[PDB]
């Protein structure tokens, strides 16, 4: 009976790897929108 | 600063012209002008371009 209490009131294990893949996914695409040194990011504008 | 003598009892190459130059410039404006175009009603629900 209290382990329902203290869970219903602790898994971040779990939830590290959830924002870990997250984190990386938007940094992926966060990095079309670079020039790495061009004059743009479009290929459009290029 | 000299001036100009335009008559037009005066040969052409030594008479006034006049001059319009346009230039453009395209970086990254999202909304501005753009030529005679249309598409009267937007194809909706089909992948487009």
């Amino acid at each position: 009976g209290k382990i329902q209490d203290s869970l219903s009131s602790a898994l971040g294990k779990l939830q590290n790897v959830v924002n870990q893949n997250a984190q990386a996914l938007n940094t992926l695409v966060k990095q079309l929108s670079s020039n790495f040194g061009a004059i743009s990011s479009v290929l459009n504008d290029i | 600063l000299q001036s100009y003598g335009f008559q037009p009892t005066n040969g052409v190459g030594y008479q006034p012209y006049r001059v319009v130059v346009l230039s453009f410039e395209l970086l990254h404006a999202p909304a501005t002008v753009c030529g005679p175009k249309k598409s009267t009603n937007l194809v909706k629900n089909k992948c487009v371009n």
